[PDB]
RNA sequence: CGCGGGGUGGAGCAGCCUGGUAGCUCGUCGGGCUCAUAACCCGAAGGUCGUCGGUUCAAAUCCGGCCCCCGCAACCA
RNA sequence: AAGGGGGCCUGACUGCGAGGCCUGCAAGCCGAGCAGGGGCGAAAGCCGGGCCUAGUGAACCGGUGGUCCCGUGUGGAAGG
RNA sequence: CUGGUGUUGGCUCUUGGUCGCGCCUGCGUAGGAUAGGUGGGAGCCUGUGAACCCCCGCCUCCGGGUGGGGGGGAGGCGCCGGUGAAAUACCACCCUGGCGCGGCUGGGGGCCUAACCCUCGGAUGGGGGGACAGCGCUUGGCGGGCAGUUUGACUGGGGC
RNA sequence: UUAGGCGGGACCUAAGGUGAAGCCGAAAGGCGUAGCCGAAGGGCAGCCGGUUAAUAUUCCGGCCCUUCCCGCAGGUGCGA
RNA sequence: GGAGGCGUAGGGAAACCGAGUCCGAACAGGGCGUCUAGUCCGCGGCCGUGGACCCGAAACCGGGCGAGCUAGCCCUGGCCAGGGUGAAGCUGGGGUGAGACCCAGUGGAGGCCCGAACCGGUGGGGGAUGCAAACCCCUCGGAUGAGCUGGGGCUAGGAG
RNA sequence: CCGUGGUUCGUGGAGCCAUGGGGGAAUCUGGGCGGACCACCGCCUAAGGCUAAGUACUCCGGGUGACCGAUAGCGCACCA
RNA sequence: CGGUAGCGGGCGUGGAUCCCUGGAUGUCCGAAUGGGGGAACCCGGCCGGCGGGAACGCCGGUCACCGCGCCUUUUUGCGCGGGGGGAACCUGGGGAACUGAAACAUCUCAGUACCCAGAGGAGAGGAAAGAGAAAUCGACUCCCUGAGUAGCGGCGAGCGAAAGGGGACCAGCCUAAACCGUCCGGCUUGUCCGGGCGGGGUCGUGGGGCCCUCGGACACCGAAUCCCCAGCCUAGCCGA
């Protein structure tokens, strides 16, 4: 009959799929020992809240960053420092950029979800990547000064 | 073969009638019974052994009714019974049906 | 009643699936060898390939009917 | 001539059947005549198998060919 | 005793069946050589990589049918007809059969465990068997172990 | 027709019986673990004599015993 | 109380027709009908179904009751005078290289013997409306065994 | 669908109601039925349950007999 | 002051005996229920009482099992209930043979006798997935009829309906599901699933749910439930 997957059984179908399977291959084998459950119309119902809430949140979330993407490729964020010709070398790291998000523009970014391979060491125009959702891009304005 | 617990059928009389002949049906004289007696038809009881609240249940039930055991499993989900018996939670189990 | 497959020389016979050869053994005849007997070996006579109708350049080989022997299973008021 | 030969033929008919033989029943047997459509014969006539008396088996159950009578609300069909 | 099927599951190798599609198959004599049957045949295949040749694929009734691959660089083919009963090219649909892929389905071998069965003084487990066996429904078979009955009348008594 | 001491019970178990558990069976019921029951087997403390018309290891005489309860002394890790 | 029943139309398997109808091509010929009398109650004779004029089987089936007789087994107890024979073993002696083996003593075996209890029932006689629904007398078989026997238990009707 | 029961139905053209086995739906545009099956025309609403009266009987109480009268009438008139 | 006289004693108009109704007592056995058991006998636990009462005995109370509510902290407690009998009648589970067929096996006897479970003054059946031919009937049961018909049948022996008509009686209802509400549980956190409870709903002109519109919600019907009464039964009384 019919049951849906609790775990990814290869060659059977990805975890969450209905599955038409031998009855008794259900009975003795998967159904007690959690591999699958009953497709029964309540399950299956159970089951659609999981699909429709997940999707939700990560609909939601997917668009919980768009807010940020249009603020952020619209402006550039100044940070300045004690400086020579082009170099002085400071702590400016993705920590520092937060921090000097927070305080100059209130908007706050996670300073690991920043992409930046080391402390910036020289004056100058800068395009970092923050990528605060997988999918959502963001190219950052950051001009580092006097 | 006695009861089964979820369907109540159990094993009826019913008669071995012994026939000969050709059919009319197919242009024969016609069938000729040799003998009529009785016997027994039982239900094809077997047995379903089942986990319901981590104790485990043991039925014995007609095939033709095993998929209900099942779905009486399902719906015992939604119940109280730990710390029951394994007959308690038998007992309880029929009383969904 | 309904199925299945045979008839091929005197006896038994594969050739029939896969249309171009009536072939094999035994039988009889003649000749070789033989104490002889067999066996062996050379040759030879011997058939419409059941019938009749039909597809085909041609068919025992394929079709329709029919005859007959065996075989299979069922029925018998 | 009921016997022997030949010619032509299918009455080895269909629908009936007054009257009798026989007889416990049920059977069995003989039958003129009427109509249909035929055979042989110039015709009268004969022909409803065989010179006659044995050569047989009730009913039930089923088969086969007809017919188109019944057929479960109606028309078919199954079945009769 | 026995087939089917329910209880009855997982992996795998192998092998029939029927249907559909692609492809090949066809050898008496005649003969240019291996011509299935017909039907459209007089006009094609072609620098779209021909003939005249090298790996190598099956099939052969040992004469080749056929066909992936290698150099090619422009010619092979039938109409014409000679041989025949039937024409050789290219097309279509069919037949005999074989093979490849694709449904629907059957038969068989092996491994597996978890239903089922055994067992372990230790039991939501371990070991053994194992989808067999046992059990349900159904098929045919053997079946004085048991059961019900039949086993005629006439007849110088009955039987013979 | 008189019993702590005889027999039996308030002790034990045998065949077997019964039988919460469990297994099975159309119903009745069948099987059966524990437990319980089951003796002429195991275990347990009375001998001689006297007396009544009629009982006596039962009453009585003499000589001996058993268990149980309380208290006590001594003894000990007591305890199923 | 008129539901209902019989009767006032028959023929035909029926459709159907109707003093007719059926078979039939028939406007032959036959068959069965037409040419009115029924119905209700009582009584009587007989018939069908009921046990059907009365008494009588041997049997067949259902459900129970019986192993206080008898058979077998299970548990627990008990019984078997006396006498006879004298197995193995042991001991000692003989023997041989060591043995086998021999002799004597001791020993006390056995579905062994004679024979009471006890258990049987061989022959004869008696009994035969018996003392007795199986007895009595004489005689006989076993009597440490596959023995006898008490108490407690289990197995039954196509069953034990 | 297979094996059976019920009905007047004995396998019959065998429906209908029931169901031991196997396969196995639909929620009204759905299903079952009107004697195989099909079409038409109709009837009904399965797979949950309750319900008085009218009916049956006579241990018991009463009433009545063209019922018996002690071998009859119940086996028993009575200490059955 | 029974049959019942006898011996020996009592009672009654201060209303006895006797009859009716309701109480009380009610040893032991029996469903038999603390346990055993060879029914009417044997042995206990807990709590009280009695005797001088520790031992011993008596007395009063209590203690079986199964089901349901699981209201139960499963443990433990509590509550309602069951058990067994009954002349026949009733339903259900199982179910013969003699016999008939002038033999016999299908068939008959007969779903009878009988065994078992259960019901109750009755029981069964009962509100159409009916009948079956009429554009009809309208729950069930019972009687007459239809009818020994239609049919069934080694088409033998035999078996044997239904509709319709006439009567007795008369009666109809409750749910499951959609959907709303709540309550405990789930952990795939939820416009989700499951279990309980209440509301809602009840059908063949098809009904019901949910949303929209008028109506009425005070009209009407009405128990099979409860209350009261007449009447009736269980002793009697008058009576020419
Ligand atoms: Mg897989
Ligand atoms: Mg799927
Ligand atoms: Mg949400
Ligand atoms: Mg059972
Ligand atoms: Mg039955
Ligand atoms: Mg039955
Ligand atoms: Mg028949
Ligand atoms: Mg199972
Ligand atoms: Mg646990
Ligand atoms: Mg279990
Ligand atoms: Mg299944
Ligand atoms: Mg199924
Ligand atoms: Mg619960
Ligand atoms: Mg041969
Ligand atoms: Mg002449
Ligand atoms: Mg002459
Ligand atoms: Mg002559
Ligand atoms: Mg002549
Ligand atoms: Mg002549
Ligand atoms: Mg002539
Ligand atoms: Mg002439
Ligand atoms: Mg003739
Ligand atoms: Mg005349
Ligand atoms: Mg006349
Ligand atoms: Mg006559
Ligand atoms: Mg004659
Ligand atoms: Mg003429
Ligand atoms: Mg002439
Ligand atoms: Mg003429
Ligand atoms: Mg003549
Ligand atoms: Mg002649
Ligand atoms: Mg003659
Ligand atoms: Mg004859
Ligand atoms: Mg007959
Ligand atoms: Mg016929
Ligand atoms: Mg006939
Ligand atoms: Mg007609
Ligand atoms: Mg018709
Ligand atoms: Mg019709
Ligand atoms: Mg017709
Ligand atoms: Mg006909
Ligand atoms: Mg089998
Ligand atoms: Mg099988
Ligand atoms: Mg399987
Ligand atoms: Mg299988
Ligand atoms: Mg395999
Ligand atoms: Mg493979
Ligand atoms: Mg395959
Ligand atoms: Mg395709
Ligand atoms: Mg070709
Ligand atoms: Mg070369
Ligand atoms: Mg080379
Ligand atoms: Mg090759
Ligand atoms: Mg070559
Ligand atoms: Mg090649
Ligand atoms: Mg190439
Ligand atoms: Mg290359
Ligand atoms: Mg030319
Ligand atoms: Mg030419
Ligand atoms: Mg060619
Ligand atoms: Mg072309
Ligand atoms: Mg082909
Ligand atoms: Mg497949
Ligand atoms: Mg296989
Ligand atoms: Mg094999
Ligand atoms: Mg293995
Ligand atoms: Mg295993
Ligand atoms: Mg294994
Ligand atoms: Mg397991
Ligand atoms: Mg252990
Ligand atoms: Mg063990
Ligand atoms: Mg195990
Ligand atoms: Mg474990
Ligand atoms: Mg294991
Ligand atoms: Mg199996
Ligand atoms: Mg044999
Ligand atoms: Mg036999
Ligand atoms: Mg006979
Ligand atoms: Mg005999
Ligand atoms: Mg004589
Ligand atoms: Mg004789
Ligand atoms: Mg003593
Ligand atoms: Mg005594
Ligand atoms: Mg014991
Ligand atoms: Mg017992
Ligand atoms: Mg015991
Ligand atoms: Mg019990
Ligand atoms: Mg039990
Ligand atoms: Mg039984
Ligand atoms: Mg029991
Ligand atoms: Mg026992
Ligand atoms: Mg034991
Ligand atoms: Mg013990
Ligand atoms: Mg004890
Ligand atoms: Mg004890
Ligand atoms: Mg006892
Ligand atoms: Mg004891
Ligand atoms: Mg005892
Ligand atoms: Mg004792
Ligand atoms: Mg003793
Ligand atoms: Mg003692
Ligand atoms: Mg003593
Ligand atoms: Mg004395
Ligand atoms: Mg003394
Ligand atoms: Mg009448
Ligand atoms: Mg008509
Ligand atoms: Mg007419
Ligand atoms: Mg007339
Ligand atoms: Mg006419
Ligand atoms: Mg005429
Ligand atoms: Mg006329
Ligand atoms: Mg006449
Ligand atoms: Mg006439
Ligand atoms: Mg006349
Ligand atoms: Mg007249
Ligand atoms: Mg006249
Ligand atoms: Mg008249
Ligand atoms: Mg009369
Ligand atoms: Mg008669
Ligand atoms: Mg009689
Ligand atoms: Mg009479
Ligand atoms: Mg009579
Ligand atoms: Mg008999
Ligand atoms: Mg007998
Ligand atoms: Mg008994
Ligand atoms: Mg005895
Ligand atoms: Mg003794
Ligand atoms: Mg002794
Ligand atoms: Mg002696
Ligand atoms: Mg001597
Ligand atoms: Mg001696
Ligand atoms: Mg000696
Ligand atoms: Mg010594
Ligand atoms: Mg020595
Ligand atoms: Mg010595
Ligand atoms: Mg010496
Ligand atoms: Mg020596
Ligand atoms: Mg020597
Ligand atoms: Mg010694
Ligand atoms: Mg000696
Ligand atoms: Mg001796
Ligand atoms: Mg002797
Ligand atoms: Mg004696
Ligand atoms: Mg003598
Ligand atoms: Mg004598
Ligand atoms: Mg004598
Ligand atoms: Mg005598
Ligand atoms: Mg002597
Ligand atoms: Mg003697
Ligand atoms: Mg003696
Ligand atoms: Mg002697
Ligand atoms: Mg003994
Ligand atoms: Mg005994
Ligand atoms: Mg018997
Ligand atoms: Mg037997
Ligand atoms: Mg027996
Ligand atoms: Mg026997
Ligand atoms: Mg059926
Ligand atoms: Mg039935
Ligand atoms: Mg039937
Ligand atoms: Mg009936
Ligand atoms: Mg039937
Ligand atoms: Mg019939
Ligand atoms: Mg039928
Ligand atoms: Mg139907
Ligand atoms: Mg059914
Ligand atoms: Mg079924
Ligand atoms: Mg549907
Ligand atoms: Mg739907
Ligand atoms: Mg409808
Ligand atoms: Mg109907
Ligand atoms: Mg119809
Ligand atoms: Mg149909
Ligand atoms: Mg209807
Ligand atoms: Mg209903
Ligand atoms: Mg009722
Ligand atoms: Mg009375
Ligand atoms: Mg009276
Ligand atoms: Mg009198
Ligand atoms: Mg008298
Ligand atoms: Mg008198
Ligand atoms: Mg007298
Ligand atoms: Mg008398
Ligand atoms: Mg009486
Ligand atoms: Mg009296
Ligand atoms: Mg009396
Ligand atoms: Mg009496
Ligand atoms: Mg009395
Ligand atoms: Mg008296
Ligand atoms: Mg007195
Ligand atoms: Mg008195
Ligand atoms: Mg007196
Ligand atoms: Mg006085
Ligand atoms: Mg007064
Ligand atoms: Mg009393
Ligand atoms: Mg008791
Ligand atoms: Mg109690
Ligand atoms: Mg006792
Ligand atoms: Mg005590
Ligand atoms: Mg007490
Ligand atoms: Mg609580
Ligand atoms: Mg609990
Ligand atoms: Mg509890
Ligand atoms: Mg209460
Ligand atoms: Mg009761
Ligand atoms: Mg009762
Ligand atoms: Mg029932
Ligand atoms: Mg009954
Ligand atoms: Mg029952
Ligand atoms: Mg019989
Ligand atoms: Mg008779
Ligand atoms: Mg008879
Ligand atoms: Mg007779
Ligand atoms: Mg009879
Ligand atoms: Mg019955
Ligand atoms: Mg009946
Ligand atoms: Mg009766
Ligand atoms: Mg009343
Ligand atoms: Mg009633
Ligand atoms: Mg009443
Ligand atoms: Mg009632
Ligand atoms: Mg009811
Ligand atoms: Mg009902
Ligand atoms: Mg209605
Ligand atoms: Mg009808
Ligand atoms: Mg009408
Ligand atoms: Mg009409
Ligand atoms: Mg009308
Ligand atoms: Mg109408
Ligand atoms: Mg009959
Ligand atoms: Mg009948
Ligand atoms: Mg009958
Ligand atoms: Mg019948
Ligand atoms: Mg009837
Ligand atoms: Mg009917
Ligand atoms: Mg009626
Ligand atoms: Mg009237
Ligand atoms: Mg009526
Ligand atoms: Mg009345
Ligand atoms: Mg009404
Ligand atoms: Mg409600
Ligand atoms: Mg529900
Ligand atoms: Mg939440
Ligand atoms: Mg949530
Ligand atoms: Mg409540
Ligand atoms: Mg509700
Ligand atoms: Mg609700
Ligand atoms: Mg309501
Ligand atoms: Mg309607
Ligand atoms: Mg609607
Ligand atoms: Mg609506
Ligand atoms: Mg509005
Ligand atoms: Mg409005
Ligand atoms: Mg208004
Ligand atoms: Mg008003
Ligand atoms: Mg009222
Ligand atoms: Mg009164
Ligand atoms: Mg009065
Ligand atoms: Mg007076
Ligand atoms: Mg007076």
């Amino acid at each position: 009959m019919k049951v849906i997957l609790l775990e990814p059984l290869e060659n059977l179908g990805d975890v969450g799929q209905v599955v038409d399977v031998k009855p008794g291959y259900a009975r003795n084998y998967l159904l007690p020992r959690g591999l699958a459950v009953l497709a029964t119309e309540s399950n299956l119902k159970a089951l659609e809240a999981r699909i429709r809430a997940q999707a939700k949140r990560l609909a939601e979330r997917k668009a919980e960053a768009e807010r940020l993407k249009e603020i952020l490729e619209n402006l550039t964020l100044t940070i300045p420092v004690r400086a020579g010709e082009t170099k002085i070398y400071g702590s400016v790291t993705a920590k520092d950029i937060a921090e000097a998000l927070s305080r100059q523009h209130g908007i706050t970014i996670d300073p690991k979800r920043l992409a930046l391979e080391k402390p910036i060491k020289e004056l100058g125009e800068y395009v970092l990547t923050y990528k605060p959702h997988p999918e959502v891009p963001i190219q950052l304005k950051v001009s580092v000064v006097a | 073969s006695k009861v089964c617990e979820i369907s109540g059928k159990r094993p009826i009389v019913a008669n071995s009638i012994q026939r000969r002949g050709k059919a009319k049906r197919e242009g024969g004289v016609g069938k000729k019974t040799t003998g009529i007696s009785k016997r027994r038809q039982y239900p094809n009881l077997q047995k379903v052994r089942v986990r319901v609240a981590g104790q485990e249940i043991t039925f014995r039930v007609a095939a033709s009714h095993i998929p209900k055991v099942y779905e009486l499993v399902e719906r015992a989900k939604g119940l109280r019974l730990e710390g029951l018996s394994p007959k308690e939670i038998k007992k309880e189990l029929l009383k969904l049906l």
